[PDB]
RNA sequence: AAAAAAA
RNA sequence: GAACUUGAGUGCAGAAGAGGAGAGUGGAAUUCCACGUGUAGCGGUGAAAUGCGUAGAGAUGUGGAGGAACACCAGUGGCGAAGGCGACUCUCUGGUCUGUAACUGACGCUGAGGAGCGAAAGCGCGCCGUAAACGAUGAGUGCUAAGUGUUAGGGGGUUUCCGCCCCUUAGUGCUGCAGCUAACGCAUUAAGCACUCCGCCUGGGGAGU
């Protein structure tokens, strides 16, 4: 929903203009991966959509990369307030 | 004594069956172009098929129709002649219907 | 707006010499050909147009009911075209039987004496009974005498004038046409037949499909639809389709125009 | 030679309005083709599916 | 929650004390479960387009709706077991 | 091809 | 190290989908069997058998086989990575395109292996998984005449709008320069001109042994 993505944008933003940083896209792809992962336990054989998380998974693995590279720092706060291992 | 009923008329490349039913399709009367004694192609000419219309129409007019639904199944050439046959014999035709499966 | 109010008062005229009973002309159409309506019937069952009524016994509401559905599609055209081939011609007589197409009791033609023979005679009866007051037995047999004669004579004159006029006018539309020999033009399928298939154009130029030009596959009629069905590519024209087609040949004298299908 | 829906300006088609849909079925009830009723391609489909609704509820026949 | 027009056909065979029984039912039903009912159309009696349950004829009843599922999907369940309703639709208001 | 009607 | 926004993506606004997985539900026909009608057919086909039956059947309903599919719409339309996907509604969910340019600031590309998806069959629903699973044509990006159609958008012009007109974006078509080609052909949907990375080939047969 519109609200909960808000609610994200809101919580990791870097400054007040902020929605681009990787740290919301993990934060939202993050929700996304978490809502379809939970899709998919029920939903075992929805092969096409199954897809796509694959997509949004290595997205993410490639903005958190990109920012264990840029700032390990921030990183590191990120998949800590994440929960991501 | 019914008065509305269905004309299902099976007009095939060899035959023209005519079966005339009530609403619940309980048979009221029937003709076919054999049971007229047409024989081979004759049996499949648009003719036959109306004069099957007709003796099946005259049976039911007896037992007091007056308005028709008519379904028509198979390729045949006798569903045009057969089913003015049925406008012809008086009984006037609701809705035509090709429930060719 | 006009012919309406030529139609009320040819509608008039007719009635109140009706009820006089005196020797008078009318304008009648009978009912239509019962062999040719029937054939007519199945025609635009083929096309989904369900008819309430036997040949032998139409109303002329029924036939409009028709003309009001087709209205606003491709097949209007010979569906309408195919209703006038079952209907009768339309005569003088001096009975008053009717006219089908107007769906009247009395009608004859009063409206038009500088042009029409039986008008002036119209006239002259009006005259003679109600203008003079001679309504005599003389006066009416003379006149029950010479209608028949005059009825069945102008009745003629008017086919021949109708036919003339419209050898004229296709001899014309041949003219016109032979510049546009290689134009192409969409059409819509009027007629098909055995050999080939009508087609016509916006302004109701007519040209003929020959099926040796039908190159593609060899096409089978089907009488019962009004459809050439090709055997191979399963391509079937049927009357009413709009096709495109290209002028080949224009013969002025025959007052014949060729066509070749180039797209459907 | 014009659609219905963008000369009127019909942005949804409903499947409620009978009347409307009943343009365009043929009489038998088969759903009339785009060619025939000069639909826009688009509405061609909305029409249809609010003709397939609306035979789902009975409101029109499958076969006339 | 999402807007939803939910239309059924009553059984041609009830007096009105039934009908609106029915009606409150199945309007008591949805609001029930959570929904708010924002429209409420009856277009009556209608000829079926075909003989639906051997009924030739229904009463026609036009909710609109603002709900979760849970109250449409209760309300379908219901429909379907209820021998009052003998057809019906639920359907999303598409933007 | 082929109807009224008009002209 | 520092800076930037053109590539990449997120926002925000908008668009169209037979994209996928569940759950119903609408009609169809089917023939599984019984029964109520039914009253002598019916049945091939040059026309007769071939057969078919009054033991009431062809035929017509009613209980149903209870299993498969969803005509018209339907289009070299659309969607999907491929295989593929066409009744309707709801439930959950994938992607794509347009427009804005608010944000991030090269975060990109390819990708052996690996993992997953993935016909007949093979058959034992599961493994299998091989597929003209070959539009006979890896992916990505940029550049390089035109003409015409369609799908979904964007803007301006009139135009009230509808309609037309023009420009732009993405895709799908036909036609055709430059170039390329053994020729055939291809030709901004390249088989043209380039750069990156991967797959693959090096006479036929033996032998996919």
């Amino acid at each position: 929903t519109q609200e909960r993505k808000n609610q994200l944008i809101n919580e990791f933003k870097t400054h007040e203009s902020d929605t681009g940083s990787p740290e919301v896209q993990i934060a939202i792809l993050t929700d996304s991966i978490n809502n379809l992962n939970e899709h998919l336990r029920t939903h075992k054989k929805d092969h096409h959509s199954r897809r796509g998380l694959l997509k949004m998974v290595g997205k993410r693995r490639n903005l958190l990369t990109y920012l264990r590279n840029k700032d390990v720092t921030r990183y590191r706060e990120l998949i800590n307030k994440l929960g991501l291992r | 004594n019914i008065e509305s009923g269905i004309a299902h008329i099976r007009s095939t490349f060899n035959n023209t069956i005519v079966t005339i039913t009530d609403t619940h399709g309980n048979a009221i009367s029937w003709s076919s172009a054999g049971a007229l004694g047409f024989r081979g192609s004759r049996k499949s000419t648009p003719f036959a098929a109306q004069m099957a219309a007709e003796t099946a129409a005259k049976g039911s007019i007896e037992h007091g129709l007056k308005t028709l639904e008519v379904t028509v199944k198979g390729p045949g050439s006798g569903r045009e002649a057969a089913i003015r046959a049925l406008q012809a014999a008086g009984l006037e035709v609701t809705a035509i219907r090709d429930v060719t499966p | 707006l006009i012919e309406e109010f030529m139609l009320v008062a040819n509608e008039t005229v007719a009635e109140h010499f009706h009820w006089m009973n005196v020797p008078f002309i009318y304008r009648i159409h009978e009912e239509p050909n019962a062999e040719k309506l029937q054939k007519f019937l199945e025609f635009v069952t083929t096309f989904g147009y369900v008819v309430k009524g036997t040949a032998g016994n139409i109303h002329p509401r029924a036939l409009q009911s028709i003309l009001d559905a087709v209205r606003d599609r491709p097949e209007e055209t010979v569906i309408s075209t195919v209703m006038l081939r079952s209907m009768k011609q339309a005569k003088y007589d001096p009975q008053s039987l009717g006219h089908f197409g107007l769906s009247t009791e009395f009608y004859t033609h009063f409206t038009s004496p500088i042009r029409r023979y039986p008008d002036l005679i119209v006239h002259r009866l009006i005259r003679t009974y109600l203008i003079n007051g001679k309504v005599d037995e003389a006066t009416q047999e003379k006149w029950a005498e010479r209608l028949p004669d005059i009825a069945e004579h102008t009745s003629s004159m008017e086919r021949r004038a109708v036919d003339a006029e419209r050898e004229t006018d296709d001899l014309k539309k041949a003219e016109y046409m032979l510049d546009k020999i290689g134009e192409e033009f969409d059409g819509m399928i009027s007629s098909v037949t055995n050999f080939g298939m009508f087609v016509e154009l916006p302004n109701t130029i007519e040209g003929l499909v020959h099926v040796s030009f039908m190159t593609d596959d060899y096409y089978r009629f089907d009488e019962q639809h009004f459809a050439m069905i090709g055997e191979r590519t399963g391509n079937v024209f049927r009357i009413g389709d709009e096709i495109t087609v290209k002028v080949v040949d224009v013969n002025k004298d025959e007052r014949n125009i060729d066509f070749e299908i180039v797209g459907m | 030679k014009v659609c219905y829906f963008t000369s009127n300006g019909i942005t949804h088609i409903d499947y409620k309005d009978v009347d409307l849909l009943k343009k365009f079925v043929s009489e038998r009830g088969k759903i009339l083709p785009r060619r025939v009723t000069g639909t826009n391609a688009k509405y061609q489909r909305k029409l249809t599916a609010a003709i397939k609704r609306a035979r789902q509820m009975a409101l029109l026949p499958y076969v006339s | 929650m999402r807007k939803y027009e939910v239309m059924y056909i009553i059984r041609p065979n009830i007096d009105e004390e039934s009908k609106k029984a029915v009606i409150e039912r199945f309007n008591n039903v949805l609001t029930s479960n959570g929904a708010e009912i924002t429209g409420t159309k009856d277009w009556g009696k209608r000829r079926l387009a075909y003989e639906i349950n051997d009924f030739r004829d229904g009463f026609y009843q036009i909710v609109n709706v603002q709900s979760d599922a849970a109250a449409v999907q209760e309300f379908d369940r219901l429909a379907k077991i209820s021998d009052d309703i003998i057809r019906h639709i639920v359907v999303k208001e598409e933007e």
